[PDB]
């Protein structure tokens, strides 16, 4: 069918099993039909989706890594944990290549703006810096930030850089002119997790009320999309009944999923403001989502030691 | 209770803790120069293994590359069970003999063992006893047929008499293999052998002065078990106190095999308590299996503790 | 002259290789200015007038001069676009003989030995400079008929390697004797024959692949020489053999349309079957005393071969394979400080070098200081032993592995420790 | 437009990728538009190249799968890979069906005859199996080769067979007598890729000079017209820089579809004994191609683990 009605149904498709640990973060390759998850016992294990089969593990972590990210080639990984230092791993040989110091706090997220050239950190030492990717060392520094720095996501053009930290706000931030273009205080609570609007979302969103436009879910039982022209709040999502930890954009740029910790997996709309299916996922909290953009497969990521994937219909 | 008895594990784990930053630095230098050692300084003697170590230990430092200089380089190497096993088949004692032991174990190449005395033969014969070994010669009539049936097999074969080279080992030695898929495919003469991945040849020589031809030199791994000082030294004082002092002599052997399995206890004392505290899944405050932790930890707090009193006899018997 | 090296001898053969060189590098090409002249002229030189030689310094004298006379023989010329540093040529990127460059020849290489693991040979190839030249070498050999050649280096510097691998990428079919115990005169002459019959009845391509080590008697040579000085060996079929070989060549002569009797010109027919298709590659040590050896007991083998010097890998070689083979693993300090001595053992290195760059430096300088004692422990009266380009593998393999190693030993034993110190602070 | 004159223009039209390994053949389904590859890391992907995206992946082998083939009705396809076997797929259920053992090591190709009960197979072991598709078992075996054989071909009426192998020799042999009809060895390197020629060709081969014409293209970066009954050559086609591995008739029988190692598609007419136009294809090598019989599509495998579709205009 078409890509625009993707949601998943129940019951899972494949319920993965074989983490000792809490699983953290799980993304899809861009190219390739497999994906990788990390967790809590220091490793990144691999998963064919399409088949449901173990590939490998990947033990280079001394601690519990907390993010993973991936970039356009589908060549390099990008992964932080709490052993102060990142690590890069290249997907054609499967081993370290780079491990990297200079924060002296747990770092929580990493990613990789498109350009493939040097990699953002958002760690608890109140600030981000700028590693290289060619030679691995610090060239920029962000700071301003006053409290720890949750998750860190770059734009799609790559000019903006957007972080969000637990002092109730979401500081987005310039790469190049290193200063922070619109901050704003209206959160209530510590902000979680943070997406971008691809450009099939950018329509949508100007027509339901340019761009860019941005969109954080926090912990104050709101979850709410950003502009960036008006620094305001254009609307405020409600409903769920516990805390929010993941949520992301759809293919087509008309849906939303997200997930919370009361066990559901609450699928929304703009034009009507309410939930037309609440499905359960697991059995204990759930922490990251991912949606590929090609194909129709959503994967939960959750603490109960194991991993599921969903079919869209 | 129980933190008073695991502070003395936490006084040394906080310290390695921190030490592993340094420790990630020096594994480059650590492992070239252990690398080296293990690929280079086969043939040699104890003197020329030395003077290369102090070579490469001198271009390191001068090339501003730290390396480890307080640790041995056969104790980075071998562990403390393995050399114990070593020891239990027949081993020399020295650090030469466990060095080569270390390069037996390691080797890329299929090694070529020089031992005038015949002690790494019956050695080689004692560690690969659970697989089924065969003894044979290139001289040996039933060669042919003895090497087809361990290449098909895959059982290790010990080759005497390298010093009448038959050429037919060249792609066994090269390991020019074919792979048919799955399958590992060799040629052997004018038959397509199966090779099976559990094969490995060790060539023997029992005279130091050959020579030999370049090819077979880059073909195969030197590993000389030469005599040195202090081996000889270690004989003789062992032979002189089985013929004069015999009760001095079993009971320091017995001190010695005592202190070996005490060591070896502890250090099953200190992988079980970690692996037990490490998958506690949960408060250890609220369960009994932690009680039982406490209990094997004070046991073998005594155990270390009486093994000082050995320590006593044995060091008023070598003196 | 032939007091440096026997095999220094210079003659207007050479010339003559010289002009059939550049005339099947200009014959199907037919459209060239100047500029390309020179560099053909140049390279045939360089292929003549260097392959042979066995020091560096002579080497660059050569080139040297090849780059003087070119420039006092034709003045008013682009000297840069007419000389440069790779000045190959290859014929496996297109149809014609035309120059190419090293990073596509270097790539194309690695392609077609990703395409030759799985056919033949299953061993690990590590490329650099002189890897790609020799087998431009060899292939360039290989292409002319009555194509034989005597590479010179030491054993394990991957010889019969490169052969093996520009053999089967020219359709060659690859023949060793397959010595052992016991072979005698009887064994060999069998070997010949069927070798023979294969290139000359079957007209097939044969690289017939032989080593010095190979070598276990008089006659063997003395065959080697005649089949190379005439395409046959006379005396070698005899008895119903010769009626055997034949029918065959009869048959043979019947298969590919040629009309045959009587035996005298089904033999030269044969002769010149032999010339057209088999190759004899022969590799030796080099010594003193042994090339002057060979050259007197086998003047074919510097007379009718083409003789090829790769001796032992240079440093810069040393350092290529070293830095190809340690690049997967991470060896980069950021807070790296390069001492004010400099030890360089490998010229052309970068300044400054960074830590890897150091430490492959570090590597080329302990198989050098190997070799250094190796030479002292020679020289005080004891017995040595040859060290080889093998075992410089084996110590990079033997680096990978252990930093592999204690790499992850150190990393398990650090979570473990980290878990149970998280778990005692709870 | 003509299908007398449908000739690949550059760009293509779609880029698909998404296999972990290279390519090795590519070829069109007959009456359903489906475009299935075969790779190197056993995954049969199927396509869809009438909109250009990802339809499914069948994974049925263990090693490299190298060719595949259909029937006359296009719901029965066959594999060979590297792990000695042979398997048979359908496509009403997307389901393997039966899998055939036998040969001594790795099948290299297979072929089903328009009759559609049996299926040829030529391997490393130098031999040409016979096998039956009812019950999966071998009738007899060809011998007679002298190393080995890179791909077996059938005719239009399933009684002459032809193969390439590695002894420069291409064996043209009956399927009724069980004997080679005539041997002809003139490629001085390794033959790689036969052909056959189409039942709307004779009148044109015999205009650029009955039959049967049997193609046969080597890699001494030539490819030979041979007639089988005289048992010599036509005449020789020049022009690629490196090693040929495919070649392929046109629909309207006056034009020749080849693609080689040089990085290249070529087509050509043999009319005027030179090559028309030279269609850069890929950035390596191209290992494939296939022609639809009824559209203007040409799809090329290749080793760069993309597979590109170009539009006959
Ligand atoms: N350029 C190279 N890169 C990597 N390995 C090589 C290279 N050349 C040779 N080798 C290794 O060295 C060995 C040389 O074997 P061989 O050619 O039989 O010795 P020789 O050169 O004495 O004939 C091969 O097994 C190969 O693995």
């Amino acid at each position: 069918r078409d890509p625009k009605e993707w949601i998943p149904r129940p019951p899972e498709k494949y319920a993965l099993s074989g983490h000792r640990s809490p699983v953290t973060r799980v993304i899809f390759h861009p190219v390739f039909s497999v994906m990788v998850s990390a967790s809590e016992d220091a490793t990144i294990k691999v998963w064919d989706y399409e088949t449901g089969d173990f590939e490998r593990t990947l033990k280079g972590h001394t601690d519990s890594v907390q993010d993973i990210s991936f970039d356009h080639s589908g060549k390099l990984l990008a992964s932080c944990s709490a052993d102060m230092t990142i690590k890069l791993w290249d997907f054609q040989g499967f081993e370290c290549i780079r491990t990297m110091h200079g924060h002296d706090h747990n770092v929580s997220s990493v990613a990789i703006m498109p350009n493939g050239d040097h990699i953002v950190s958002a760690s608890r030492d109140k600030t981000i810096k700028m590693w290289e990717v060619q030679t691995g060392y610090c060239v920029k520094t962000f700071t301003g930030h006053r409290e720890w720095v949750r998750m860190v996501r770059p734009n799609q053009d790559g000019t903006l850089i957007a972080s969000c930290s637990n002092d109730q706000t979401v500081r987005v931030w310039v790469v190049a002119t290193k200063e922070c273009k619109a901050e704003l205080r209206e959160h209530e609570h510590v902000v979680e997790c943070i997406s971008w609007a691809p450009e099939s979302s950018y329509s949508s969103i100007s027509e339901a009320t340019p761009g860019p436009f941005l969109l954080s879910g926090s912990r104050d039982k709101t979850i709410k999309m950003w502009d960036v022209s008006t620094g305001m709040c254009l609307m405020t999502l409600v409903g769920h009944d516990n805390w929010v930890r993941g949520v992301l954009f759809h293919s087509g740029g008309k849906f939303i999923l997200s997930c919370a910790d009361d066990k559901t997996l609450r699928v929304w709309d703009y034009k009507n403001k309410r939930c037309m299916k609440t499905l359960n996922a697991h059995e204990h909290f759930v922490t990251s989502l991912d949606f590929h953009k090609t194909a129709p497969y959503v994967v939960t990521g959750s603490v109960d030691q194991t991993v599921k994937v969903w079919e869209c219909r | 209770a129980l933190l008073k008895s695991l502070s003395a594990e936490r006084e040394r784990w906080e310290k390695t803790s921190e030490t592993f930053k340094n420790q990630m630095s020096t594994i480059a230098g650590d492992c070239l120069l252990s690398a080296a050692f293990i690929a280079y300084a086969g043939y040699f003697d104890q003197q020329m293994r030395q003077n290369l170590f102090t070579t490469w230990s001198h271009h390191l430092q001068q090339a501003n590359i730290q390396f480890r200089t307080d640790i041995a380089r056969t104790e980075y190497l071998s562990n403390a069970d393995e050399r114990l096993r070593w020891q239990a088949s027949s081993l020399p004692a020295d650090d030469l003999c466990t060095e080569n032991a270390i390069m037996l174990k390691r080797f890329n190449r299929y090694p070529l063992i020089i031992d005038p005395s015949g002690q790494a033969t019956e050695f080689i014969m004692n560690e690969y006893k659970d697989r089924k070994i065969t003894r044979t010669s290139f001289l040996d009539d039933a060669f042919r047929k003895n090497l087809e049936s361990a290449l098909r097999f895959g059982n290790p074969l010990l080759v005497q008499d390298v010093e009448s080279y038959d050429p037919v080992l060249n792609p066994v030695l090269n390991r020019e293999v074919r792979r048919t898929g799955g399958r590992v495919l060799i040629t052997l003469g004018d038959q397509d052998i199966d090779l099976s991945p559990s094969f490995v040849i060790f060539l023997s020589t029992r005279d130091p002065t050959v020579e030999f031809p370049p090819d077979l030199c880059s073909r195969v791994t030197f590993v000389n078990f030469t005599v040195t000082r202090s081996s000889l030294q270690s004989q003789c004082l062992n032979e002189v106190l089985k013929a004069e002092r015999p009760d001095v002599d079993e009971k320091r052997s017995d001190l010695l095999k005592l202190q070996g399995e005490f060591q070896l206890r502890l250090r099953q004392l200190e992988k079980s308590l970690l692996q037990a505290l490490n998958e506690v899944k949960g408060r250890i405050l609220d369960d009994d299996t932690i009680i039982t932790t406490l209990e094997n930890l004070k046991r073998e707090a005594a155990e270390v503790t009486r093994k000082v009193e050995e320590t006593d006899i044995v060091m008023q018997e070598v003196e | 002259t032939q007091d440096t090296q026997p095999h220094y001898i210079y003659s207007p053969r050479e010339m003559t290789r010289w002009v059939r060189g550049i005339f099947e590098a200009l014959r199907p090409l037919e459209t060239l200015p100047v500029e390309g002249l020179i560099r053909i002229w140049a390279h045939e030189a360089l292929r003549l007038f260097q392959d042979r030689l066995v020091e560096d310094e002579e080497r660059r004298w050569t080139d040297e001069n090849i780059d003087t006379v070119a420039l006092k023989h034709f003045p008013n010329i682009d000297r840069e676009k007419a000389m440069s540093r790779p000045i190959l040529y290859s014929n496996w990127l297109s149809k014609d003989y035309i120059p190419v460059d090293q990073e596509e020849l270097r790539d194309y290489v690695k392609a077609r030995l990703k395409v030759f693991y799985e056919e033949e040979l299953d061993v690990p190839l590590v490329l650099f400079n002189e890897v790609l030249d020799h087998v431009l070498r060899i292939d360039r050999i290989f292409r002319q008929p009555q194509g034989h050649l005597l590479l010179i280096g030491v054993s394990g510097a991957g010889k019969t390697t490169l052969s093996r691998f520009v053999a089967w990428m020219n359709g060659l079919s690859v023949y060793q004797i397959k010595v052992h115990r016991k072979y005698t005169g009887e064994d060999f002459d069998e070997d010949l024959r069927t070798v023979l019959r294969r290139s000359g009845c079957k007209n097939e391509k044969i690289a017939f692949i032989m080593d010095e080590s190979n070598v276990l008697d008089s006659g063997f040579l003395e065959r080697m020489n005649t089949l190379l000085a005439n395409g046959e060996v006379p005396g070698l079929f005899e008895g119903d053999e010769y009626a055997t070989l034949m029918t065959q060549c009869k048959e043979g002569a019947q298969k590919e349309g040629l009309m045959l009797d009587s035996h005298e010109e089904l033999y030269k027919w044969f002769t010149s079957q032999v010339i057209r298709n088999l190759h004899v590659v022969f590799t030796m040590n080099p010594s003193s005393e042994g090339l002057k050896d060979r050259a007197a007991t086998s003047p074919a083998l510097f007379n009718r071969c083409v003789l090829n010097w790769f001796g032992d890998w240079s440093t810069e070689a040393l350092y290529q394979v070293g830095k190809e083979f340690t690049s997967k693993m991470d060896l980069e300090k950021p807070n790296y400080i390069v001492p004010d001595y400099m030890p360089v053992v490998y010229d052309k290195l970068p300044q400054p070098p960074s830590h890897r760059e150091a430490i492959v430096n570090s590597c080329v300088f302990v198989h050098q200081t190997l070799h250094q004692a190796n030479a002292r422990l020679a020289k005080r009266g004891g017995r040595t032993m040859a060290i080889t380009p093998r075992h410089y593998l084996d110590f990079i393999n033997h680096y990978a592995n252990l930093f592999h190693e204690k790499r992850s030993e150190l990393e398990e034993q650090q979570m473990h420790l980290n878990v149970g110190l998280r778990k005692i602070k709870e």
